[PDB]
């Protein structure tokens, strides 16, 4: 995808990410966990069930329209009905494998950016507490325990706090 | 066909409102008794052997 994130990055998906879309894996002093990130997975959501919504809406109505099949050879008129309802047809087959084409490449992209948005808003909590490895993971360089990976989680994080602790094990 | 070799060749006229229907003949006139009410709408035909479900 444009952004790099969805097999970039991140080297791959996880099968074991089952109540979301994106999310959060940590390891810390008291073991290990996951939690689902619900505003990211809710954005990617929502913007493809706005954009399903407006491919399924309002078929067209239509009632008396032309004959489409015929018993007999009748040349001209004929010719030219059939004419009509092929053209409008490979027109709208067009029409059809263009905006799956579209809507699906779009869709691809912007799930990648979702996901590399979350990266770096958590990059940007984390401050200089924290090191980018590369792979998507954060390697944070203070004792952070499960109710720390919380406020990272919730958007609470306060980098003051853990920075002296930080920065004296990331440079010295 | 049925019986018959002689043939009735269907013609129709339409007759808007202030207008006027004449007819003329001397022979061989299939005569109309009457008139069909034309409508504007939604309606049309379609040829199938589908069943009509409820
Ligand atoms: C964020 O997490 C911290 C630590 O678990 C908790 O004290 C706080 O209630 C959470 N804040 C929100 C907005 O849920």
């Amino acid at each position: 995808g444009l952004f790099g994130a969805i097999a970039g990055f991140i080297e791959n998906g996880w099968e074991g990410m089952i109540d979301g879309w994106y999310g959060f894996r940590h390891q810390n002093s008291e073991g290990t966990g996951q939690a689902a990130d619900l505003k990211s997975t809710q954005a990617a959501i929502d913007q493809i069930n706005g954009k399903l919504n407006r491919v399924i809406e309002k078929t067209n109505e239509k009632f008396h329209q032309i004959e489409k099949e015929f018993s007999e050879v009748e040349g001209r008129i004929q010719d030219l009905e059939k004419y009509v309802e092929d053209t409008k047809i490979d027109l709208w087959s067009y029409n059809a494998e263009l905006l799956v084409a579209l809507e699906n490449q779009h869709t691809i992209d912007l799930t990648d950016s979702e996901m590399n948005k979350l990266f770096e808003k958590t990059g940007r909590q984390l401050r200089e507490n924290a090191e980018d490895m590369g792979n998507g993971c954060f390697k944070i360089y203070h004792k952070c325990d499960n109710a720390c990976i919380e406020s990272i989680r919730n958007g609470t994080y306060d980098h003051d706090v853990y920075r002296d602790e930080a920065l004296n094990n990331r440079f010295q | 066909v049925r019986g018959l070799s002689s043939r009735i060749s269907i013609y129709w006229t339409i007759v808007k409102p202030g207008d006027v229907l004449v007819i003329n003949s001397n022979g061989n006139l299939i005569a109309p008794r009457g008139y069909f009410k034309m409508r504007t709408g939604k309606s049309s035909i379609m040829r199938s052997d589908a069943p009509i479900d409820t």
